[PDB]
């Protein structure tokens, strides 16, 4: 019970109201394995998409709940969204958290899943920290309740207890769709324009491999891959269900930090959620020969289709078999600014 | 970019062209893959020339070569007998 | 034995002018199916968490029953 | 009294390094009490560890320093540092610093790069890097710069939209000198002991922010509303909101005395924290031959 | 215009055949994965 009194006194600048949370250790195992993170608040809207200011959230792991029903970490969700009077709530409304120790993993959370659980729960001098004074006397079991989490079908534990007028005005709040809809269809729009760029690049060229990366290939490659077997290039667009782990937007945010590359890897036909957004280096003295070795090891991955994005406005597709199809990247800077504001600061 | 390599061998020139073709066998198809020979003069893959003979037993003792800062490894063909020939093309 | 095509940048893919147009249409018909399934199960979880709100409000209204 | 402490090697020092140890004569080296390892700074600053410049600061401050004057093969002579004797020190370090200031001298870890203070020793399994010698104002400025860099590079890494990583490495960046700017060596992680130093510093900071003399607030408000001083350029004609909101009370004098009392005692405690690392008082650094008589303060 | 060759090992210049410049393809496992994923796709056809 430390991070709640940490962030409660901290975020008084950009947030009127602060909600406190638990996060179980099973619910973020598919987010980041091996306990690699240890945050940043940016709650986007449902139909009032735009852009909003960011707020920092502090947290801790490895410290156990008073409930022995599950044993996990500490988080907390700021709420600052409602204009003027905070009595209205935005329904069907995402609130993004960027839990991190060094920006890996995201945390999408709802206002219904938060507040329905919240209602379900309920010669001079030094001045004292005022808000910590009421948490020590509570120490009770009814303050924490189990909430069916909507993004991942699991339990997310909230903590709240009858503090004061900020949390007292919270439990009376109600009000009279499209917050998970917009980001996915926006990903499919940029994926369709990139696949259209690949279509027109294969059309204006002879529909032929230039083979930018060198591999040796067997003579039965037109047999063990069938004729025109682009069924993986076909269902590429459904397979990109993630984007901000995907390397495609990673090059656009990398414009603020010249010879850099990011690589997505998707398997040959559904071997699993392989990886998204790995790094090809040119800065350290491993050098361009090490970049070439990693690149040809990328190209010899005979069961994974790779997509290459550059920083300068160019896209590339790597067929397994060393074949490369060139492509453009040129997107409207409104979506660019929307992406870099969705992650961080312009 | 073209390269100047040197070669020590105890064979005849007939052997030196064949074993040099087998030694340069990666580089010829490397150049073939990167640059297609569009004209008719790019097909010459360099040439060789006998620089002369020396003692086959006491040959090529290693040594060091210092400038004021650094030191490259360097061979020392000792008691050399110089005899230049023309260029015979590797292909 | 077994023969392998040499690495050169004039090696051709097996030319595909016609197999990409139907490709992304099948992709879109599949991904609308997946997105509709995800939104359906999402709204299933949403009605599940929304119904406990009216159960809590029913047990809040039941206070007036308890002295009557 | 004795100063001559001989240290044997264990194997034949090769003749390629006797020339550069002839070149490094009269420099300073940290002691261990003999043996060969640790007589230098390689054991706590290696290539493996990110150079924190604080644990090696702990080792150089905690151990008595030593002058290296004679190098031979299989034996080299050292001379300790004992207070009361005026040692002759030659400024033989490749980032040059003239002692025109003739001030107090200071020793620091090799923050100007590994190559400038190292020496390879292929005789034994020991390598030696050297402590840096540099005047007091540059030393304390580089000290506060490396602490501010290891506290702010981490929070710039904490930024998700870290659009500017190179902002502090070029604004903080080099060191302040009239002769030239000399770029230093920068770690990325502060290490444990560096965060321990920032921990005790932030402890002093949060203790001292509880007492501010309220008359001084009125003075800086009046001088902002007077002409903008050249010393006032950092405000660029702006009153911060915080000093505007901690002046809701009036001007008193009774709390001012005890406020200033605890401020004197805590600033002397902060000075005792920042007078860390062994110090030299200089009498008459001779310019023409680059030698200085100095005794341990 | 390609060429055909059996084997080599361990180059430094890039466009030379090797054992690391070979894509590592198992045909039977890819056909098995392709067929079972076609059946998962065919179940996904009839869902909404």
């Amino acid at each position: 019970m430390d991070v709640h009194i940490d962030n409660q006194v901290l975020s008084g600048l950009g947030t009127p109201l602060l909600v406190h949370l638990f996060v179980p250790d099973t619910v973020m195992a598919e987010l980041c394995p091996n306990r690699v993170p240890n945050a940043w608040c940016q709650t986007l809207f449902s139909d009032r998409t735009g852009l909003t200011r960011v707020c920092r959230v502090f947290a801790a792991r490895g410290m156990l709940p008073g409930r022995p029903s599950h044993r996990g970490t500490f988080t907390s969700v700021p709420v600052y969204c409602d204009e003027g009077l905070p009595e209205l709530y935005n329904p069907f409304h995402v609130a993004a958290l960027r839990f991190y120790d060094e920006l890996v993993g995201e945390l999408q959370i709802y206002y219904l899943s938060l507040f329905e659980g919240a209602k379900r729960a309920l010669l001079s001098r030094v001045p004292v920290s005022f808000s910590k004074t009421r948490r020590a006397i509570r120490e009770s079991r009814a303050l924490v309740r189990g909430i069916a989490h909507i993004f991942s079908p699991h339990a997310l534990y909230v903590v709240t207890y009858p503090e004061l007028s900020a949390q007292g005005r919270l439990h009376r709040m109600t009000a009279v769709l499209g917050a998970p809809e917009r980001e996915f269809r926006f990903l499919i729009s940029v994926a369709l324009r990139i696949s259209a760029s690949f279509r027109e690049k294969l059309a204006m060229q002879a529909w032929t491999a230039q083979q930018e990366i060198p591999v040796v290939i067997p003579t039965s490659y037109s047999r063990i891959y069938k004729n025109s077997d682009l069924i993986r290039e076909a269902f590429f667009t459904v397979q990109t269900r993630v984007s901000w782990e995907s390397c495609w937007v990673k090059a656009t945010i990398s414009n603020a930090p010249d010879a850099c590359l990011w690589i997505d890897s998707h398997p040959l036909y559904e071997e699993g959620a392989s990886a998204w957004g790995k790094v090809i280096d040119s800065r350290p003295p491993g050098g361009l020969v090490g970049a070439a070795s990693q690149l040809v090891a990328l190209g010899t991955d005979g069961h994974c289709v790779h997509l290459a994005t550059t920083s300068d406005g160019q896209a590339f597709l790597v067929l397994p078999g060393g074949f490369v199809i060139k492509g453009q990247l040129a997107l409207t800077p409104e979506e660019r600014g929307y992406i870099l504001a969705r992650h961080g600061i312009r | 970019g073209p390269r100047f390599t040197f070669f020590q061998s105890s064979r005849g020139h007939c052997q030196i062209m064949n074993i040099l073709r087998i030694y340069y066998s990666p580089s010829i198809m490397h150049r073939y893959a990167v640059v297609q020979p569009l004209h008719i003069e790019e097909l010459t893959f360099g040439a060789v020339a006998c620089l002369g003979t020396f003692s086959a037993t006491d040959g090529w003792r290693r040594s060091a070569f210092n400038y004021r800062g650094s030191s490259l490894p360097v061979v020392e063909i000792d008691s050399f007998y110089s005899n230049v020939s023309d260029w015979e093309v590797i292909l | 034995p077994e023969l392998m095509w040499a690495p050169s940048l004039r090696n051709s893919l097996r030319v595909s002018p016609e197999a990409l147009e139907l490709a992304e249409r099948e992709a879109e018909r599949a991904r609308s199916e997946r997105w509709d399934r995800c939104a359906q199960v999402l709204k299933n979880r949403l009605l599940r968490v929304e119904l406990d709100g009216i159960m809590r409000d029913h047990l809040a209204r039941a206070e007036e029953i308890r002295q009557d | 009294m004795d100063l001559k402490v001989v240290v044997s090697l264990s194997s034949r020092l090769y003749t390629d390094e006797i020339a550069k140890m002839q070149q490094r004569i009269g420099c300073i080296l940290p002691l261990a009490s003999q043996n060969v390892q640790g007589l230098g700074l390689g054991q706590v600053y290696s290539l493996e560890t990110v150079p924190d410049y604080v644990s090696m600061y702990n080792y150089l401050s905690d151990c008595t320093l030593a002058v290296l004057d004679e190098v031979s093969v299989d034996s080299l002579i050292l001379t300790k540092i004992v207070p009361g004797q005026t040692y002759a020190i030659k400024n033989k370090y490749q980032p040059f610093f003239q002692w025109h200031g003739t001030g107090s001298l200071s020793v620091m870890p090799p923050v100007f790069g590994r190559e400038h203070a190292t020496v390879k020793l292929e005789s034994n399994d020991v390598d030696i890097v050297f402590p840096m010698v540099l005047p007091t104002p540059i030393a304390e400025e580089v000290l506060q710069k490396i602490l501010l860099f290891n506290v702010y590079s981490r929070v710039v890494m904490q930024a998700p939209g870290n659009a500017d990583m190179l902002d502090v490495h070029m604004h903080l960046g080099s060191v302040s000198y009239l002769g030239h700017h000399y770029e230093l060596a920068l770690p990325e992680v502060p290490g444990p002991l560096g965060l321990a130093l920032l921990d005790n510093l932030s402890l002093y900071f949060c203790i001292m922010v509880t007492l501010l003399p309220r008359a001084s607030m009125r003075l800086v408000r009046g001088l902002i509303r007077h002409e903008h001083h050249d010393l006032l350029n950092l405000f660029q004609e702006m009153v911060p909101d915080e000093i505007a909101r901690i002046d809701l009370d009036d001007l008193s004098v009774a709390d001012d005395l005890s406020r200033m009392r605890v401020m004197m005692t805590y600033l002397q405690s902060l000075a005792s924290l920042f007078n860390l690392g062994p110090r030299l008082a200089t009498a008459a650094y001779s310019q023409e031959t680059l030698t200085a008589t100095c005794w341990l303060r | 215009d390609p060429a055909r060759l059996p084997r080599d090992t361990g180059p430094e210049l890039m466009w030379a055949p090797s054992l690391r410049n070979s894509l590592r393809v198992s045909p039977e496992a890819l056909e098995l994965a392709e067929r079972e994923a076609e059946r998962a796709r065919s179940e996904r056809w009839d869902r909404c």
